[PDB]
């Protein structure tokens, strides 16, 4: 039950994330997807990998949220990627910090997220797991790459869309030093923690080559597909949204129905009947 | 922020409650940390008390 | 009150009410902190159908995956001393059924 | 945080936007020229001007108030009054 | 928010509000500036095409069709300015707005901490108290016997008078009080 | 993932092994003389080392050696490469032994199917 | 053409999609003017009392008083025992009680049967 | 330590391995332990030595109260209020003592589990059996007496248990 | 100077109090502070009794 | 450092933040390349995966079908 | 117990002979002194109760309630001196006399060693309460509220008097020690069923049980601040104390007659929490919260296990303190705006900061936030009910969720949001009000520090 709950959670939250326009919302759904992945890790009887991923995710997700907050403060409380743009050169340090955090989140082959996410994916593939849970975990990894691509593409690449009065200034020592401290951890802390902890489980030494590359292959595939779809936005071609897009953008309609129907019935029963 | 001191106090209180939750050895203390981080989340989400969406 | 006009200069801006105008019987239920009835981009029936279909499909596919799991072409793992009889809490006085693992 | 706005800055920015508009000749544009009577625009052009000012200053002018902003000076006064600019 | 609403929206007002809302949602769909400019020019071309219509019934029918098309084609998550009602920064500073009637309850020591401000505050209070009778008399002189048919308020018709019902409009809390 | 899942599900589960029931044949069926696996580390040694019960497999001695090497060379956390490789190699050998068991079960099952089919044909004739 | 929007109870019909907004009778304009006049009179009264310099207190709201009175004190005098009221009261005030009584009685009967049969795991169950 | 009885609170002899370093790098843990001893342990030790020296000047004693046995509810006659009160008080004190016995055994079990750590399932079988026996006896004695428990109710429960045992034994011997 | 005044109070005084509390009050009742027993490997020296835990048997070395 | 706001122009940057961003990006890429050079088996694997179809019936203990 | 009873009977002449401007000072100072003296009863024994004489005795259940009463008297004095400034000196002295008489009757009730004397005193508590309500209430509904309260309680209690005299005739004594040491099983018969019904129904009406509670909203909403404080803090605990004392002789019939009361209590706890969710009056919201908490106490007493009694006692004490604090806060806001509507006054967080802090702490204690004694008692009751059956966890969880929902709803509605524009008579919070809130809240946290003092004899 834990494995299935984690799988559905990570898939659903990533799918909702890949089409949000609020950067804080995207980072929140990424956090939810990582929590679902951790719950999947617990469900396959790998409790220590879950804790390792807790630590690594704490590092790079905290840095990502700090970079998002720096962007928001620079652009005068603007939390819309549709209004961000040009920040790759407008803000160098937050740009490189966010790129490093996104690479660590998606499982860059030797960053902090590699020493937890890669082992989690290998354990999922190599265990006696639910087939649907495994498939949803792989799709969630691809969608993680997808929404990281969306964040970078709509926040730093392209031409500016913010109001003309440029108040961009990221030269504060407090911000720079805090991001620096959380940035060295996002690169080196995974290696140190992995090499210092005692072996808490038997490693998966023998496995097929394609199954070893499963995390990297799906990450690259998600990167490429999301990049192509985002590049299609430049075309002078306008098309109405699809049913799948409406479902994904509106959070699967779960907040609407589940926040309007049960609450209405309970409150109506509270006064009309009781 | 006019109440940045209170904001830092709330952050420290959340840190204390999280440490209690993590280091708790028995279920009652774990529940103490549980509810402490829950109530600190409630207090910090609705930081701007004039915002209906925050409430 | 969420449906009510946000830009109007209400006497109670947060509640979106004017002084003296009749109050709805369910105002305590229709405040902006409570149940919302504003129109949605998608029909309520369509939203309900899509949400129920998605969750039912996920449950059905989880059951199907449970009855058709995924594993690896390996046999059971082997442990030395009668599948770790004493280490897992076996009775020292009672003799366990011997378990022998051979080479291959 | 951000530098405070001034009446002169608001006027300069609104005149900047209006002079970058291509249906208004900058030479015959003054702070008291009316969009309809002496500039020759129409309702849709006024709506576009209001949207441009909203983009320029980063805040939304409600439709009930936007219909009455028929002059650059009126726009300046409205924006300054909403933003609490007095100097 | 500063203008008293009328009893109804005219056809021109309806179509102008639809035009602005459609442009905003199109800009939400067309993130990039050149694409937005292209499609906004096309939208204005459509509005110009239907601009001249002698049959008001046909104009209302076209407006209804356009409203249905907009509702189908609206962006589910449109762009909203941070200070706008749907924005992320809406009503964040409502807890920092404190009124001058709260101000006048201060202790004498607190008042003495700011000597010059309270002198001007007392001047403002004297101005308010010396004008209320004139304001109420002006209000009751101009209103029809039946009663006010709109929320509009008159200006000061005299040189020594202030516009009636001005105190809270003038003394409303600043947009960023603290 | 793998071709074995496809063969068992979209095919002959009778000819494919059951992971939960494996092995279904005597260990010496086909092996005239078969040697029991040798365990190096003793129960007392594993208990003193406090290896996790998941880690107390036939590759436990290499794990104990790796832990001892890691504890002694504490500040230099890169000095246990040889011990780590030895433990991983032993785990790899254990895994390939398990794979051999799976393959043996599969081919024994299909051999039994062929034998029973031939016997049925002989009875029919 | 485009798919229609079906309004619901918890997702109402938007104003721009209301057919009544495109069929405006001259009577409708008069009704709108009357509503605006009522709102303007109420607003004028409130603004006068609110801008009075000599007022120190709360402006009483008769609408609020009527709402709080109808929600609390005016319910019973207007209650008549009808078949609908009787059935709803009986259901909502009796059915849950007997349902929970049945559930707990069955649970406790099973527990007592297990205790008497002596095949219930009661070890370590010291606290009660 | 002599504060508590080592037999009442058992503890296996500790076996700390001797350090056998294999690198020329310094030991940061050793350096930090030395600093901790030089900065914290010595000052707190001096303070405690002064405090204990102050304590030894005004030494005084406190005692453990002793209760003699009194006739119990079985010996008490029917509706003899004085004997009934004495027996009820004695039964309540014995109930508290038994609760503390169960607490002692539980503490021993918890400590042994934590001490054994990763191999607690096998090495703590001795303490789990003692707790099982103690909990079984305690539950049989004071399982379902109720909120208004009394020596009479416990005696009635014991009589019922004895009657059931006698019936079972008679049926077995029949 | 400010760092030194902060460090002595906020770190030094509480650690003094906590160490005094643990060493003389908490570690005066049984089982209050329980350390997990240290891991013992073959070929080791038990310090309390000067014991020599022996090595493991020869490994069937592979390559 | 005081940074003057710009109107419709690229903001003023600082050599310090420029070189810091470049240094940390170069640090990340150097770490990635250096790790992939030394322990490449963490990505490509270290032990070959056996092909069970190439195992003989002799070593798998499968008797001839006729026997 | 005379060292506590006599000082109150001396407080009466002090009140009636003090000067006109010193009555509140004298009463408050000497009430605090009497509370300090009554703190000595907390030193309880581990085997038997404290039997002072043939008439009065103290127990681990009676001591915390007595201390709560003695501590609650000065708080009532402070609130009354707040809202009774314009009354004449004679009427102020009469009000103080009513409060003193109520405290004296409560002390003698909790210390009475015989059931008939306990009945006489716990019935005598009605007269001062009825006088206070129907005389110093503000609204027109105080008369109807007093009638409802009086007649509900008396219709409950008269069969209890008949049952007590019948028990005395049958057994020879109503002394609690005698009826505990000489208790005999209650056979399953109609006569025993109706005796059980008489006793339990009297105390359930006093609790109040769901379906017998209307008098509680009526009285609590329409009573003055002191009356509301004493009605919820102590007068509601008379039913629980009586049920704990009377159930000694009702076994084993309680194992079978408790089903309707348990079902009523659980479902009515859910229903009253839901009612709190949709209340337009703040005092009504607090009253229904009290109803839910006392329904939980009823569940604990009816299931009747040593773990339930401890939780019941802790919940009684914690609910008394929390309800008194909430009523005081509501009364302060009422004195500001002269209306009890919850949505009339908003933005009080930005109008009165420290009062908002007091509101937050009171709301946090109202819901079971650990390690508060509210949570201790609620958790003990929930665990005992789980041992009783495994769907009680479902009911308790639903109740806890709705409790948190309505507590935070009250907090957000009263404090958060934007202030009402036209309400400009909200003066800064008084030192007296802040001291009242502090004296309400600090003992709660100290009892959290030391929890065994309010866990009853079963500890
Ligand atoms: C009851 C059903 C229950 C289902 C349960 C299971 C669900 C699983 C879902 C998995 C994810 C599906 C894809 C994303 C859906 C949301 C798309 C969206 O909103 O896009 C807008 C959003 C951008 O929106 P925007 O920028 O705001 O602008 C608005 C758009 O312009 C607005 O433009 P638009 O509206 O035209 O764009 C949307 C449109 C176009 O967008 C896409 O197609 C996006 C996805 C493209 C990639 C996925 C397909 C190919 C994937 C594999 C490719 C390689 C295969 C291997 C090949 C080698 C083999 C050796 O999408 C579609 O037409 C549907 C495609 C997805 C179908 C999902 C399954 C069926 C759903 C229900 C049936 C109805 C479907 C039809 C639609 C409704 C009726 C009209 O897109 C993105 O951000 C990128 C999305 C894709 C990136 C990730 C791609 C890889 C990850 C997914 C595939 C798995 C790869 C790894 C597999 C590993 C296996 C071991
Ligand atoms: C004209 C219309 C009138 C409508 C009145 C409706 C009143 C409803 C509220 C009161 C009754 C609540 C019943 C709940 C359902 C469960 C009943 C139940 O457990 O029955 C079995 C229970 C227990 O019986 P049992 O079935 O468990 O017994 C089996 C056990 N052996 C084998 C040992 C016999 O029955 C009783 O308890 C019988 C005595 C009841 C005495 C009357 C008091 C009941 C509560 C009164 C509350 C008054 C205030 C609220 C109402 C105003
Ligand atoms: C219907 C539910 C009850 C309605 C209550 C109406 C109030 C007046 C009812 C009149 C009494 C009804 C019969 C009560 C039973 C009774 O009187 O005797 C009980 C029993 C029999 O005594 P014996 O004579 O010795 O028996 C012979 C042994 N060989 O004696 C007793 O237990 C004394 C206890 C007095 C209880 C009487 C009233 C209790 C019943 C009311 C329920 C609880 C009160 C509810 C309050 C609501 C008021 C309607
Ligand atoms: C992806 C996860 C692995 C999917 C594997 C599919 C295997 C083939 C399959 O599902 O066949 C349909 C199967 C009927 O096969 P059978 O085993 O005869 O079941 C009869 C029930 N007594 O029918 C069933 O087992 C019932 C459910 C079938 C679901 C198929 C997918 C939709
Ligand atoms: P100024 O006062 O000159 O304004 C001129 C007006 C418009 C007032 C005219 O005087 C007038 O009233 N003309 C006749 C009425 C009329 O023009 N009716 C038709 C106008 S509505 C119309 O034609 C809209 C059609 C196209 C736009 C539809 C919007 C749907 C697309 C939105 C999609 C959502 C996301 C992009």
């Amino acid at each position: 039950m834990t494995l299935c709950l984690g799988a559905i959670t990570t898939l659903f939250t990533a799918l909702c994330a890949i089409t949000q326009n609020d950067i804080k919302k995207i980072v929140a759904f990424s956090t939810s997807s990582q929590l679902g992945l951790m719950m999947v890790t617990i469900g396959i009887n790998q409790p220590h990998l879950a804790f390792l991923h807790i630590c690594m995710h704490a590092f790079f997700k905290a840095m990502l949220f700090m970079c998002s907050g720096s962007i928001i403060h620079s652009l005068n409380d603007e939390q819309d990627i549709r209004k961000m743009g040009g920040l790759y050169k407008a803000m160098p340090f937050t740009t490189t910090a966010l790129i490093i955090g996104s690479l660590a989140l998606t499982g860059m082959p030797y960053l902090t997220g590699f020493y937890s996410k890669d082992l989690i994916i290998e354990a999922v593939n190599m265990s006696y797991t639910n087939a649907w849970a495994l498939l949803m975990t792989l799709i969630a990894t691809s969608l993680t790459a997808a929404y990281s691509t969306r964040i970078i593409f709509f926040a730093f690449l392209g031409k500016p869309r913010f109001p003309p009065l440029v108040l961009i200034n990221e030269n504060n020592p407090l911000l720079i030093n805090s991001i620096k401290r959380l940035l060295i951890g996002s690169i080196f802390a995974g290696f140190i923690i992995s090499n210092n902890i005692p072996p808490m489980t038997v490693p998966n030494t023998t496995m097929p080559l394609y199954m070893k590359m499963t995390a990297l292959i799906v990450t690259i595939m998600g990167f490429m597909l999301a990049l192509e779809l985002n590049n299609t936005t430049y075309y002078l071609k306008f098309k109405y949204p699809s049913q799948t897009y409406k479902f994904s953008n509106m959070l699967g309609y779960y907040p609407s129905i589940m926040h309007r129907l049960p609450t209405y019935h309970n409150l109506s029963m509270s006064q009309k009947s009781a | 922020d006019p109440f940045i001191n209170r904001f830092f106090k709330y952050l420290l209180l959340f840190l204390i409650t999280m440490m209690i939750l993590v280091t708790a050895n028995n279920l009652f203390q774990l529940f103490i940390g549980w509810e402490g981080v829950g109530i600190m989340s409630f207090l910090l989400i609705g930081w701007w008390h004039g915002r209906t969406d925050a409430n | 009150q969420q449906e009510r006009d946000p830009w109007y200069d209400w006497d109670h801006p947060d509640l979106r009410l004017n002084w003296g105008e009749p109050i709805h019987w369910d105002l305590d239920m229709y405040i902006r902190n409570r149940v919302d009835t504003s129109p949605t981009p998608v029909s309520w029936n369509t939203m309900c159908k899509h949400l129920f279909g998605f969750v039912a499909f996920m449950l059905f596919m989880f059951w199907v995956g449970e009855i058709y799991p995924s594993y690896q072409p390996v046999g059971p793992k082997q442990y030395p001393y009668n599948d770790l009889y004493l280490e897992r809490g076996g009775d020292p006085t009672k003799e366990p059924e011997p378990v022998v693992h051979y080479e291959i | 945080d951000a530098p405070p706005l001034t009446l002169e800055a608001i006027k300069d920015r609104v005149l900047y936007v209006l002079k970058l508009y291509d249906k208004i000749d900058p030479e015959k544009l003054s702070v008291n020229s009316h969009f309809m009577k002496d500039l020759g625009l129409d309702s849709l052009d006024q709506v576009e001007i209001i949207m441009a000012m909203e983009d320029e200053f980063g805040f939304e002018i409600p439709d009930i108030d936007a219909e009455k902003l028929m002059c650059p000076q009126e726009i300046v006064d409205y924006i300054a009054d909403k933003k609490d600019v007095y100097e | 928010a500063f203008s008293a609403p009328a009893a109804y929206l005219t056809h021109q007002q309806k179509v102008l509000r639809l035009y602005k809302r459609a442009l905003r949602h199109l800009e939400s769909w067309c993130v990039h500036r050149d694409k937005y400019r292209y499609f906004a020019c096309l939208m204005r071309a459509r509005f110009d095409e239907h601009k001249n219509e002698k049959d008001m019934v046909k104009a209302t029918q076209l407006l209804r069709q356009a409203e249905e098309e907009f509702w189908y084609g609206q962006h589910p998550q449109p762009y909203i300015f941070p200070e706008s009602p749907g924005g992320t920064s809406y009503e964040r500073y409502e807890c920092y707005k404190v009124p001058e009637w709260c101000l006048d309850d201060w202790h004498p020591s607190e008042k003495a901490m700011y000597p010059d401000y309270f002198a001007k505050r007392e001047q403002w209070k004297r101005l308010r108290r010396e004008s209320w009778e004139r304001e109420v008399k002006q209000l009751q002189e101009e209103t029809p016997p039946g009663g006010p048919r709109t929320e509009a308020l008159p200006p000061a018709r005299k040189e020594g008078d202030l516009p009636p019902l001005w105190w809270h409009i003038v003394t409303r809390p600043r947009e960023r009080p603290m | 993932m793998g071709a074995h899942l496809a063969r068992r599900y979209l095919g002959d589960a009778s000819k494919e092994p059951d992971p939960l029931r494996m092995p279904t044949f005597p260990p010496d069926y086909g092996f005239p003389e078969r040697k029991e696996r040798e365990m190096v580390a003793t129960q007392q040694e594993m208990n003193d080392a406090q290896l996790m019960l998941q880690q107390r497999d036939y590759c436990a001695h290499y794990l104990i050696q790796l832990l001892k090497c890691k504890r002694d060379s504490f500040p230099n956390f890169l000095a246990c490469k040889h011990e780590q490789h030895d433990w991983d190699y032993c785990e790899h050998l254990d895994y390939v032994k398990r794979m051999k068991e799976f393959e043996r079960e599969r081919r024994l099952l299909q051999r039994k199917k062929r034998r029973e089919q031939r016997e049925a044909e002989m009875a029919r004739g | 053409s485009f798919p229609k929007y079906k309004p619901s109870r918890l997702a109402t019909l938007p104003a721009t999609l209301d057919p009544a907004e495109y069929d405006i009778s001259p009577e409708t304009r008069k009704a709108q003017a009357e509503r605006l006049a009522i709102r303007s009179r109420l607003k004028r009264e409130y603004l006068l009392q609110y801008n009075d310099p000599n007022r120190l207190g709360v402006i009483e709201d008769p609408a609020l008083i009527r709402w709080t009175y109808a929600r609390s004190a005016n319910i019973y005098p207007n209650f008549r025992p009808t078949p609908k009221t009787s059935l709803l009261g009986a259901l909502f005030g009796i059915g849950p009680l007997f349902f929970w009584y049945y559930v707990f009685k069955t649970d406790r009967d099973k527990k007592e049967k297990l205790i008497q049969e002596g095949k219930l795991d009661q070890t370590f169950n010291i606290s009660y | 330590p002599d504060s508590w009885d080592k037999d009442v609170y058992p503890e296996p002899p500790r076996r700390t391995p001797a350090p056998a370093p294999q690198t020329s790098l310094p030991n940061p843990v050793t350096y930090l332990t030395k600093i901790f001893d030089l900065l914290v342990d010595r000052p707190v030790t001096l303070a405690r030595e002064f405090i204990e020296q102050q304590h030894a000047k005004n030494r005084y004693y406190y005692y453990h109260r002793e209760f003699r046995r009194v006739p119990d509810i079985t010996e008490c006659e029917e509706k003899d209020i004085l004997c009934m009160f004495e027996a009820e008080m004695q039964w309540r004190r014995d109930y508290k003592v038994d609760q503390e016995i169960v607490n002692i055994i539980q503490e021993r079990l918890k400590a042994c589990q934590q001490r054994e750590g990763e191999s607690y399932r096998q090495n703590c079988a001795k303490e789990l059996e003692q707790f099982t026996q103690v909990s079984k006896a305690f539950q049989d004695r004071y399982s379902d007496l109720g909120a208004h428990y009394s020596a009479r109710k416990c005696l009635a429960k014991q009589k019922q248990r004895m009657l059931a045992e006698r019936k079972a034994a008679k049926e077995a011997a029949a | 100077y400010r760092h030194s005044i902060f460090a002595v109070t906020h770190v030094l005084i509480p650690v003094w109090i906590i160490h005094y509390y643990l060493k003389y009050h908490v570690t005066a009742k049984p089982y209050t502070v329980v350390e997990r027993k240290p891991r013992i490997f073959p070929g080791d020296t038990i310090l309390e009794t000067g014991e020599v835990i022996p090595l493991m048997k020869e490994f069937p070395d592979q390559h | 450092v005081h940074i003057e706001p710009r109107y419709r122009q690229f903001p003023q940057l600082t050599r310090s933040q420029l070189i810091q961003a470049e240094f940390f990006s170069a640090t990340m890429w150097f770490w990635i390349l250096w790790r992939f050079w030394h322990d490449s088996d963490a990505v490509l694997g270290h032990f070959p995966y056996p092909d069970p179809s190439q195992w003989t019936d002799e070593e798998l203990g499968i008797l001839p079908d006729d026997e | 117990m005379l060292k506590i009873i006599i000082p109150t009977t001396m407080l009466l002449p002090m009140t009636w002979m003090s000067k006109h401007n010193m009555i509140w000072i004298n009463a408050t100072v000497h009430s605090l002194l009497i509370s300090l003296i009554s703190l000595s009863l907390l030193n309880q024994l581990g085997e038997n109760s404290l039997n002072f004489s043939l008439t009065f005795f103290s127990d681990s259940l009676s001591a915390p309630l007595l201390v709560l009463t003695t501590w609650l008297l000065p708080l009532m004095l402070m609130a009354s001196q707040s809202h009774l400034s314009k009354e004449t000196t004679t009427r102020k002295k009469l009000y103080i006399t009513m409060l003193i008489l109520l405290q004296l009757f409560l002390i003698m009730t909790f210390t009475a060693t015989e059931l008939i004397l306990f009945y006489i005193l716990f019935e005598a508590t009605l007269v001062p309460t009825l006088i206070i309500i129907t005389r110093w209430g503000n609204q027109t509904e105080r008369l109807n509220a007093g009638l409802y309260f009086l007649f509900y309680t008396l219709a409950g209690s008269l069969p209890l008097l008949v049952a007590l005299v019948y028990i005395q005739n049958t057994t020879g004594s109503l002394n609690f020690l005698i009826i505990h040491y000489w208790s005999h099983p209650l056979s399953n018969s109609w006569s025993n069923i109706f005796m059980w019904l008489a006793c339990i129904m009297a105390f359930m009406v006093k609790m109040p049980l769901y379906g017998l509670h209307l008098w509680l909203p009526k009285a609590h909403v329409e009573a003055p601040i002191a009356g509301s404080m004493v009605l919820a803090a102590v007068l509601l605990k008379l039913g629980g104390y009586g049920m704990m004392r009377i159930t000694t002789i009702l076994n084993p019939l309680t194992n079978y007659m408790a089903y309707p009361f348990l079902m009523l209590s659980m479902w009515g706890m859910i229903m009253t929490s839901s009612i709190c969710l949709r209340q337009t009056d703040l005092k009504s919201l607090i009253a229904y919260s009290s109803v839910s908490h006392m329904a939980l106490v009823i569940v604990a007493i009816m299931i009747q296990t040593p773990w339930s009694f401890m939780g019941a006692t802790a919940l009684m004490i914690a609910h008394g303190l929390t309800s008194s604090m909430l009523f005081c806060l509501a009364n302060t806001n009422y004195e500001r705006v002269h209306s009890r509507t919850m949505i009339l006054a908003r933005g009080l967080q930005t109008l009165l900061p420290l009062m908002a802090t007091w509101w937050l702490v009171a709301s946090l204690t109202n819901l079971a936030l650990p390690p508060s004694i509210n949570l201790i008692g609620e958790l003990f009751i929930i665990t005992a009910s789980f041992s009783w059956s495994n769907i009680t966890i479902i009911l308790m969880g639903m109740n806890m969720m709705i409790t948190a929902l309505y507590s935070l709803y009250m907090l957000i509605t009263t404090q958060r949001g934007k202030y009402t524009h036209h309400i400009n008579n909200i003066k800064p919070s008084f030192t007296r009000e802040n001291a009242l809130m502090a004296l309400h809240i600090l003992p709660l946290l100290l009892l959290t520090l030391n929890p065994k003092m309010i866990l009853g004899p079963l500890y």
